């Protein structure tokens, strides 16, 4: 490899200003640079850097063919059913986990910056379908989920309810009713000649 | 017309093995929430299963594993197997729908009697025996102050299965009289009813949802002096 090729833009992931709510994930590949890991784990701002997969000591000697980052704004104790293979309100009709996710998780901590006064309207979540998501899959239509057997040809009212309901954000004492942050960093294993190890001899 | 039966009135043996149904008449069960409650007579209700659409169970925190809920779409119902049961397990164990954000608990079932062998949320006022002609108040605390709209109310009847009248603590339910009021933030929601009916004098719950397994108020019931 050669000196270096540039700087990884895995720092605006982190440390970006506007982020996309649950119902609508959104993703990031990152390119072909040298890998940057060396300031994660020596940051005490994070505290739940618990990810299974590969050793969390051995991320300079890792040459996975491309990682993707994956972003969103779930919120409080809701965190902890991210794992290698769980069931809920959160993941049955949104963000799912295969047994193969390797990689990690990253939660973050909330405060006065998403946040407002008057409160959050803004951010939905799915909470009525019809079947369980397959891994790493997302559904954006949003009409009526057919709850009766009535018609549900636009008219709102019985038996034809909407599937999405806005989150209500307030301050408080924030134990599991804050806007957290939680991001997702995923491996391939090989398709591609690796680009991303991070050796520097 | 929706109507839910069900059919689980007998005596079991100790040990024994029971089947209750709750059955659905117009609306599928595939496609909405489903759970199962127990009234626990003499006390508070409280929270004993829910299945989301899909087919995932969760079950309450003082049990584990020992029930068994099943979905049946051929026959469209909700049974729940009863294994092996001890003491203490005598109450009633009412079936409804749920649409927690919008509407708690809107439609119930009737209710049924199985006998035996042979979040800190409180309610303030009490009986607070009254007269027709005039409001009361009603105050429902809460110990880890549930932010927004995770609160709703219900009304027992003696005989007949609860019934809805405020969900959110924000909107009454559909065909609710406009005579009832809800307000409060924080840690504590009010409740209130103006010029008093003869067809209200009922115990009154209020139930947290959005949260750890859902807890019901111990109950407060009106009374005349
Ligand atoms: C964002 O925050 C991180 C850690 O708090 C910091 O290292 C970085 O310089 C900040 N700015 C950007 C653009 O990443």
């Amino acid at each position: 490899f050669p000196n270096i090729t540039n700087l990884c833009p895995f720092g605006e992931v982190f440390n970006a200003t506007r982020f996309a709510s649950v119902y609508a994930w959104n993703r990031k590949r990152i390119s072909n640079c040298v890998a940057d890991y060396s300031v994660l784990y020596n940051s005490a701002s994070f505290s739940t850097f618990k990810c299974y997969g590969v050793s969390p000591t051995k991320l300079n000697d890792l040459c996975f063919t491309n990682v993707y980052a994956d972003s969103f704004v779930i919120r409080g104790d809701e965190v902890r059913q991210i794992a290698p293979g769980q069931t809920g309100k959160i993941a049955d009709y949104n963000y799912k986990l295969p047994d193969d996710f390797t990689g990690c998780v990253i939660a973050w901590n909330s405060n006065n910056l998403d946040s407002k006064v008057g409160g959050n309207y803004n951010y939905l979540y799915r909470l009525f379908r019809k079947s369980n998501l397959k891994p790493f899959e997302r559904d954006i239509s949003t009409e009526i989920y057919q709850a009766g057997s009535t018609p549900c040809n636009g008219v709102e009212g019985f038996n034809c309810y909407f599937p999405l309901q806005s989150y209500g954000f307030q301050p408080t004492n924030g134990v599991g009713y804050q806007p957290y942050r939680v991001v997702v960093l995923s491996f391939e294993l090989l398709h591609a000649p690796a680009t991303v190890c991070g050796p520097k001899k | 017309e929706v109507q839910l039966l069900q059919s689980a009135g007998g005596l079991v043996q100790p040990g024994g093995s029971l089947r209750l149904s709750c059955a659905a008449s117009g609306f599928t069960v595939s496609a909405n929430y489903m759970s199962w409650v127990r009234q626990a007579p003499g006390k508070g209700l409280e929270w004993v299963s829910v299945i989301y659409p899909g087919g995932s169970t969760f079950y309450a925190d003082s049990v584990k594993g020992r029930f068994t809920i099943s979905r049946d779409n051929s026959k469209n119902t909700l049974y729940l197997q009863m294994n092996s049961l001890r003491v203490e397990d005598t109450a009633v164990y009412y079936c409804a729908r749920d649409l927690s954000v919008a509407g708690a608990f809107d439609i119930w079932g009737q209710g049924t009697l199985v006998t035996v062998s042979s979040i800190v949320l409180t309610q303030s006022p009490g009986t607070l025996s009254l007269s027709p002609g005039e409001r009361a108040t009603l105050s429902c605390r809460a110990s880890q102050s549930v932010s927004s709209s995770y609160l709703a109310w219900y009304q027992q009847k003696p005989g007949q299965a609860p019934r809805l009248l405020i969900y959110g603590a924000s909107s009454r339910a559909t065909g609710i009289p406009d005579r009832f009021s809800g307000s409060g933030s924080g840690t504590d929601f009010t409740l209130t009813i103006s010029r008093l009916e003869p067809e209200d004098f009922a115990v009154y719950y209020c139930q947290q949802y959005g949260s750890s397994p859902y807890t019901f108020g111990q109950g407060t019931k009106l009374e005349i002096k």
